[PDB]
C-alpha cells in the first residue's frame, strides 16, 4: 500500500505563503549581476518590502529602483514613470551598466508596452551617453501566476536574451556555462572549488559569493554580484550549459541551446550523495576530465559523518520539507540516504502540471517504504493544520517564515532556502555537495541534541554515541 | 538656505526638499515640500499605502484576521517584518492571509474569490470572528468592490464583524495615504457601534501608538498605576471592539500625530473628546504628558507620585549614559515623527547632537515640528534617497544611525554603527524606563570593539590593535 | 569602588565533576597525533582504555594505544618486564612502528620502575631483533597526583621532541617554521595550514591532526592517523624560528628547541578573537620577513561583518562563565569582549595557579574589564553548579561537554568548546582560532541564543528583522 501522493491545497485562499511574487524573484536574479540596478516598474512597496526581504536572508543591502507608480499612472498609464526612472538611474550612477526592467501586478494590468518604453530610453540614452551602453531587459512578472521561483527563471532569461542578443556568437570559451539556481552565497562557494579541483572553467550564473562582503579598514563597499556583461555574452560561446535546477535557470539553458547550439544538460539539483555524484560525473561527460581524489575524500568525510547519525538518530524520524520544488525535492532524496523519512513535502505554487512530470517524483515512488504527501501550490497553513490534526513529525526543513509553526508544535526545525533570517551565517553555509550534505546532517542532529536537551527526551544518550 | 547636493544635480527639483538650518533665518521662507510626488530611478526609501493601512495600524491588533485581497506578494511581503507584541501568543506576527488572486480573477473580477477566502478564514479559525479586508494594485484596478462583499459575509455569517479599506499602492505617494483611509473610513463606520463597561472616573483613549517592543503595555503600567482606564489603544495591543467603544472616552491622548491625528481630530468633531499631544519618547517629554493627563482628570498627586518613583529608578541609568554620550552626532532616517519626537529629547536628556534627519513620509506639519525643535547646522530631508545618505554622511560625519536594518547593513561598511530607529534594538523604548533603553542600545552601539578593530589594516606595519575599555550604567 | 579582576583556588580539597583528565591522558593524546606511533601506557588497563573512549567520544574515532597490563604481581615486585614486553610485542606485531612514548601512571611513579633502564633493556633487545629498524622510545613521566592532562600533553610533546632531536641533532636550516598550536581541533589545524599557504611561509604544525577527521573512502582503506612524521619533529632543530601558540600546551618544547638549538621561540596570544589573530599574524611576518596577505585582510573583515551583526543587538551586557584548557579560557575571553560579552566567571581545571597568575593575558583582562571577574584556579564543575546555585546570573555557559548537565539543569544556553565536545556533531571540524574562528564562535553564540528564545518565549518574536 505503498503511495507518493501529488495533492493541490483544497483552499481557495492562502493563510502564510511560502513564497513571494514573481517580481521580487526577479529582483533577486538582477542583484547577483555587477553594474547592475534593476528597475521595479509598479507601486513603491514592491521594491522597498523585496529590498528588506532581502536583508533579512542576507544581512545587507542591495540596490534596486522603483518607478514610483501613482494615481494620473493608474489612470493614463506609467510608460513615463519607466522612461523617467532608466534616465534618472543612468544619470546618476555613472557605472551602471544592466537594468532588468521588471514589470508588476499594477503594470501587467494596466498594459504599460515595456518595449516601447525600452526603444525611447535606448535613443535618449545613445544620444545622451554616447560612449556608454547600458543594457534594458524588459522582464514581464505578474503577480497572479507563478512565484518568485518563476520570476527568477524569467529574468534570467531576458537578461540572457538581452545580452546575447547584442553580442552574438564568438570564439570557442572552452568553459561551462553553470546554472546552479536560487542558492546561498556557500553554494557558490562549494562550486568553485568543485570546478577548480576537476581543472574545469566555468562562469556560474549569477556569481554571489561578495554578497557575504567585508567590513574593510578603507570602508569600501563590495557587496556585489560578480556576474558581469561580458561572462554573461560569453554564454554563447561555452562548450556546454550544467543546469542544477530544472524550475530556477534550466529555461535559460534551453534557449542558450535552441539559440547557440550549446548544449544543455539538466541534472537534479545536488542535494545529498547521489545527486553530488551524478552532477559530478555529467561534468567529467561533458569536459573528458576525471573526477579528482580531492571530491572522493570529500565524499568520504561526509559519509563518515553522516554514518555517525543515521541509524542511531534519524532512522524512522518523520519530515516536512518546503521550498524551492528543486530544493524540496532534493532534499527528500538526501533525507532518504540517512534514513530520515520525508512524509511531507509542500511545494508552494501554481506550477502544479511541471511537478507532476518531474523525474523526481518517479525516483521518490520507486525508493520510499512510506506514504509520501506532495502538497503543491501549498501555503504554510497546509503544514500547521495537519499537525494539528495530529500528523507526527520528528523534524521540520524549511525556510525562516515557517519558525512559529514548529516553535508551537514543539518540532525541531532546521533552516533551508530562502529565507532564513532567524539564524546567523546559513548563507555562508553550503547546503548542496557532499560538504553541504555533511553540513545540513549535521544541523538536523544538533536541533534534534537542543531538543532532546530541552524537553528531557533521553538527553543522557548523547555520550557515547 | 535650501541644498542642491552633488548627487542631485540631475534632479535639481530635490533642492526644495532639503533644508540646511541657518542662523537667523525665518523657517516659514525654507520648509521643505513634503507630501508630494516621488522621483522615479532615485532609491526613495518610501513605501505603498496599503503598507500604512495592513502593516502599520490594522496588522497590529491582536484578534482580527488580516486579509489581503490581491496576488500573494503583498502579504508575504507583510509577513514577519514587524515587532508589535500581543498578550494573546503574538497571533498579530504568526499569520497573514491573501486571497491569491490569479489571471482568471483579473480577467473576470476577483470578489467570489474574495468572499470564498473570507469564508475559509473564519472557518479555519473558529475563535476569531473579526477580519480587515484591504484592496492592492490590482484589484483596485478591476474595480472589485469589496465593501458590498464585506457586506454579504456579515449578513451570511452574523457573528463576524468585517471592516474594509481601499489602499491599493498606487494612491497617494507612500504610505500616508493607508494612514488617512483606514482613520477615516474606521469612524464613519466602527466607532459608536458598540458600548463597554466603564470601571473608572477617568477615561482615555491613547491614539496613535503600536507596541513596537512592548511600548504600549509599558505605558498601560502608569495608567493602571494612576487609576485611569483606557477605553481602546490605537491600535497597539488593541483589539478590533476595543476600537468600536472609542466615543465613549474623556479624553483623547495622541502621540502619533501623523498615522493617527486624523481619528482623534474626528473624534473631536463629532463626539467633544479633547485632542491631546504628547512625546510618549523622551525622559523628560513623558513626565510633561504624565502631568498634562493628570492636569486634565484632577489627579496631580498621584502623577506626581508616580514621577517621583520613576525618576528615582531610572533617572541615575540615564545620568550615566548622558556623561557618555554627550556631544556625540546622530542621524535620524525613520518615516518622519520620530525625527520630532527624538531630535530634542535626545538633545535634553542624553547630550546627543542631531545633524540630520530625513523622513520619507512626513507631511508639512511635521517638517513644522522638526525644525522648531531641531538644531542650526543640522539637515532637514523630506523623501530622501540612497546617494544623499552618503553625501549626507560625509557632510555631518555621525557617530551613530537611527534608522532601518537594511541601511544599518550598508553604513556598516563605512564603520557607522546603527540602531534600529523603527522596530528598536533591545527596546521598548517608550517612557522612562525606554528611555534608558534607547540610550543603552545608542552606547553599546558606538562604544564598540568591532569598530575600532575594523578601522585597522594589519598589512600596516605601523598600526597596532587597539583593546577599548567599555562601562555600564 | 573599581571592577576587580580575582584569583582564587577551589576552597575543597576534594573534587567534584573534574575539568581535565589526569596528565597520562594528554600525554596520549599528544602521541597519537604523530605518524607511525603507538602510546605504551605503563600502569592498569584503565589508564588506556578509559583515555581510547574519551578520544572517540570528542572524534568518533578509534586511536590505537597499548597498555602494558600492570596486575598485582608487578605492582609488587616490579614493571619493568611489562615495559619490557610490551615494547617487543608492539615491535613484533605493528612492522611499520616508529615512535612509543612510554608513558607513566600513578602506579608505576609510586612504585618506582626506572623507565630509562626498561629503555636501555628494550634498545638492546630491538637492535638485535629488528637490526634494520629504528625505534624511537621516549621516556614520558606522567604522575597523575601531579598537573593535568594539560602538563601532561606538554610534558610528550617535549619528551619526544628531546628524543628525536637528541638522535638527528643540527643539520641543513630548513627555512620552516615550527609552530605549536597546542590542543586544538582538527579544524583549527584546517585554518593555521591556510594562514600559512595564503602567506608563502612554509611551516610544520606539531602535531598535525587534520586526518583524525578521516574519510569512509571506497577501497575501506585506514587513514586516521596522525601526520607529523619523525622527520617532521627531527627538523624542528633547523627551524627559522617557532611560534608557541599555547603557554601552556607546548611553548615548553619551543624553549627547550632555543636553548638546545638557538631556533627563536616567540610565543604569542593563543589566537581566539580578532586581536589575538592580528598579533599572531603581525609576529610570523616579523619572523619570516613575509606580507600578511590581502586574503587575510578579507577573511578578517567578513568576520567583523558577522560579529557587527550580533554584537551590540545581542551580546551586550551578557554575563558568560568559561571553562576548559588555561589558553583557551583566558583567549575565549578576549574574544568575548572584542563582541561585548561579559566573562565575569573564568573557570581552570588545576594546580598550576603560579603560572597562571604571571599569566599576561590576566593583566591585560584587568586593564580593560568593566565588570568583575573571577577567575578560579584549581576548578572543578561544580565551582560553577555551585556558583549557579547561589544565585550567579548567566546568560551563556562557554565548556565542554562534560559540564552539559549544568547548563541543562539552569536553563542557561552553552557553547561547546575545547576538549571534549562529545555532545554536538562536527564541532572538531569547525574553526574556533583565527578570523574565521571567532566568527563561527560568535554565530554559534547567536543561534544558542536564537533557539532559546524560541524555546522559553523570550521575546521570540525579535529574530525577524535583525
Ligand atoms: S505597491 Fe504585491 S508585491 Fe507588488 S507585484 Fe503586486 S503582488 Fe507582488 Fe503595495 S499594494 Fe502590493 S506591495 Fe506592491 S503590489 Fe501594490
Ligand atoms: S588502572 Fe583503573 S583507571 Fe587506571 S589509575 Fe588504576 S584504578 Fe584508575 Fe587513574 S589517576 Fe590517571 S586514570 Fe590511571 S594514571 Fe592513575
Ligand atoms: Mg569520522
Ligand atoms: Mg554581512
Ligand atoms: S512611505
Amino acid at each position: 500500500p505503498a503511495e507518493v501522493k501529488l495533492s493541490p491545497r483544497d483552499r481557495e485562499g492562502i493563510i502564510n505563503p511560502m513564497y513571494d511574487c514573481q517580481p521580487a524573484g526577479a529582483q533577486y536574479a538582477g542583484i547577483g549581476i555587477k553594474d547592475c540596478i534593476p528597475l521595479v516598474h509598479g507601486g513603491q512597496g514592491c521594491t522597498m518590502f523585496v529590498r528588506l526581504l532581502f536583508a533579512q536572508h542576507f544581512k545587507e543591502n542591495f540596490d534596486v529602483a522603483s518607478t514610483s507608480l501613482h494615481e494620473e499612472s493608474a489612470v493614463f498609464g506609467g510608460a513615463k514613470r519607466v522612461e523617467e526612472g532608466v534616465l534618472v538611474l543612468a544619470r546618476r550612477y555613472p557605472n551602471l551598466r544592466v537594468i532588468p526592467i521588471i514589470t508588476t501586478c499594477s503594470t501587467e494590468v494596466i498594459g504599460d508596452d515595456i518595449e516601447g518604453s525600452i526603444r525611447v530610453c535606448n535613443r535618449a540614452l545613445e544620444a545622451e551617453f554616447p560612449d556608454r551602453k547600458i543594457y534594458l531587459a524588459p522582464v514581464h512578472t505578474p503577480s497572479f501566476k507563478g512565484s518568485h521561483v518563476t520570476g527568477y527563471a524569467e529574468c534570467v532569461k531576458s537578461v540572457f536574451k538581452t545580452i546575447t542578443d547584442a553580442h552574438g556568437k564568438g570564439q570557442p570559451s572552452g568553459k561551462l556555462n553553470v546554472f546552479p539556481g536560487w542558492v546561498n552565497p556557500g553554494d557558490v562557494v562549494l562550486l568553485k572549488r568543485y570546478f577548480k579541483e576537476m581543472d574545469v572553467e566555468a562562469n556560474i550564473y549569477m556569481d554571489t559569493e561578495d554578497f557575504d562582503s567585508p567590513m574593510l579598514p578603507n570602508k569600501s563597499i563590495e557587496t556585489h554580484g560578480r556576474t558581469t556583461v561580458e561572462d554573461i555574452a560569453d554564454s554563447a560561446n561555452a562548450l556546454a550549459t550544467l543546469s542544477l535546477a530544472r524550475y530556477e535557470g534550466n529555461t535559460t539553458g534551453e534557449l542558450l541551446q535552441k539559440t547557440f547550439a550549446v548544449p544543455n544538460a539538466l541534472v537534479n539539483t545536488p542535494y545529498g550523495i547521489k545527486n553530488t555524484d551524478d552532477m559530478l560525473r555529467k561534468i567529467a561527460e561533458v569536459t573528458g576530465k576525471e573526477i579528482p581524489e580531492s571530491l572522493v575524500r570529500e565524499r568520504g568525510i561526509a559519509l563518515d559523518a553522516l554514518a555517525d547519525l543515521a541509524h542511531m538518530f534519524f532512522a524512522n524520524k518523520k519530515v516536512a520539507i518546503f521550498g524551492h520544488p528543486d530544493l524540496v525535492l532534493g532534499l527528500a532524496q538526501f533525507c532518504m540516504e540517512v534514513e530520515l523519512e520525508p512524509v511531507l513535502l509542500l511545494i508552494g505554487d501554481d506550477q502544479g502540471n511541471k511537478y507532476k512530470k518531474d523525474p523526481r517524483i518517479e525516483e521518490l515512488k520507486n525508493t520510499a517504504h512510506f506514504d509520501i504527501e506532495i502538497v503543491h501550490n501549498a501555503d504554510l497553513w497546509e503544514l500547521e493544520k495537519r499537525i494539528n490534526a495530529g500528523l507526527q513529525l520528528d523534524l521540520i526543513m524549511g525556510h525562516s517564515k515557517g519558525r512559529y509553526v514548529a516553535i508551537e508544535a514543539n518540532i525541531p526545525m532546521v533552516r533551508v532556502g530562502f529565507p532564513t533570517f532567524d539564524r546567523a551565517g546559513l548563507y555562508r553555509k553550503p547546503s548542496i555537495g557532499y560538504q553541504g550534505a555533511m553540513e545540513l546532517g549535521e544541523m538536523i542532529a544538533n536541533a534534534m541534541f537542543a531538543h532532546m536537551e530541552y524537553t528531557r527526551n533521553k538527553e543522557w544518550i548523547l555520550n557515547t554515541w | 538656505p535650501m541644498v542642491l547636493l552633488e548627487c542631485d544635480k540631475d534632479i535639481p527639483e530635490r533642492q526644495k526638499h532639503i533644508y540646511l538650518k541657518a542662523p537667523n533665518e525665518d523657517t516659514r521662507e525654507f520648509l521643505p515640500i513634503a507630501n508630494a510626488a516621488t522621483i522615479p530611478g532615485t532609491l526613495s526609501e518610501r513605501g505603498c499605502a496599503f503598507c500604512g493601512a495592513k502593516l502599520v495600524i490594522g496588522g497590529v491588533l491582536k484578534d482580527t484576521i488580516q486579509m489581503i485581497h490581491g496576488p500573494l506578494g503583498c502579504a508575504y511581503d507583510t509577513w514577519h517584518t514587524k515587532r508589535y507584541p500581543t498578550d494573546n501568543g503574538h497571533f498579530n506576527m504568526k499569520y497573514v492571509w491573501s486571497t491569491d488572486m490569479k489571471e482568471s480573477h483579473v480577467v473576470f473580477g476577483g470578489e467570489k474569490r474574495l468572499e470564498k477566502s473570507m469564508h475559509e478564514a473564519f472557518d479555519e479559525m473558529p475563535d476569531i470572528k473579526r477580519m480587515i479586508v484591504y484592496t492592492t494594485c490590482p484589484t483596485a484596478l478591476i474595480g472589485d468592490d469589496i465593501k458590498a462583499v464585506a457586506k454579504k459575509v456579515m449578513k451570511d455569517r452574523p457573528d463576524v464583524d468585517v471592516f474594509t479599506v481601499e489602499c491599493p499602492g498606487f494612491s497617494g505617494v507612500s504610505q500616508s495615504k493607508g494612514h488617512h483611509v483606514l482613520n477615516i473610513g474606521w469612524i464613519n463606520e466602527k466607532v459608536e457601534t458598540m458600548e463597554k463597561e466603564i470601571t473608572s472616573e477617568y477615561t482615555m483613549n491613547f491614539i496613535g501608538d503600536f507596541n513596537i517592543q512592548g511600548d504600549t503595555q509599558l505605558l498601560q503600567t502608569y495608567w493602571d498605576r494612576l487609576g485611569i482606564q483606557v477605553v481602546a489603544h490605537f491600535t497597539g495591543n488593541g483589539t478590533y471592539d476595543d476600537l468600536r467603544c472609542m466615543h465613549q472616552a474623556q479624553l483623547n491622548v495622541v502621540n502619533c500625530a501623523r498615522s493617527s491625528g486624523y481619528i482623534a481630530n474626528e473624534l473631536k468633531k463629532r463626539y467633544g473628546i479633547p485632542r491631546l499631544d504628547i512625546d510618549s519618547w523622551g525622559f523628560n517629554y513623558m513626565a510633561e504628558g504624565i502631568r498634562k493627563i493628570c492636569a486634565f482628570f484632577g489627579i496631580e498627586e498621584k502623577g506626581e507620585e508616580l514621577i517621583a518613583e520613576e525618576y528615582a529608578k531610572w533617572k541615575p541609568k540615564l545620568d550615566w549614559y548622558k556623561e557618555r554620550l554627550q556631544g556625540k552626532k546622530m542621524a535620524i532616517w525613520t518615516g518622519g515623527p520620530r525625527l520630532w519626537h527624538w531630535t530634542k529629547s535626545v538633545e535634553d536628556d542624553l547630550g546627543v547632537q542631531v545633524v540630520a534627519m530625513s523622513s520619507k513620509f512626513g507631511h508639512e506639519e511635521d517638517f513644522e515640528k522638526v525644525i522648531a525643535r531641531g538644531k542650526e547646522g543640522t539637515y532637514y530631508i523630506d523623501d530622501g534617497n540612497e546617494l544623499e545618505f552618503f553625501e549626507i554622511i560625509d557632510l555631518v560625519k555621525p557617530d551613530v544611525i537611527f534608522t532601518g536594518p537594511r541601511v544599518g547593513e550598508l553604513v556598516k561598511k563605512l564603520h557607522i554603527p546603527y540602531v534600529n530607529g523603527h522596530g528598536y534594538h533591545n527596546g521598548p523604548y517608550m517612557g522612562f524606563e525606554g528611555f534608558v533603553n534607547l540610550a543603552r542600545d545608542m552606547y553599546n552601539a558606538v562604544h564598540n570593539p568591532l569598530r575600532h578593530l575594523a578601522a585597522v589594516d594589519i598589512r600596516d606595519k605601523s598600526q597596532t590593535t587597539p583593546v577599548i575599555v567599555r562601562g555600564a550604567a
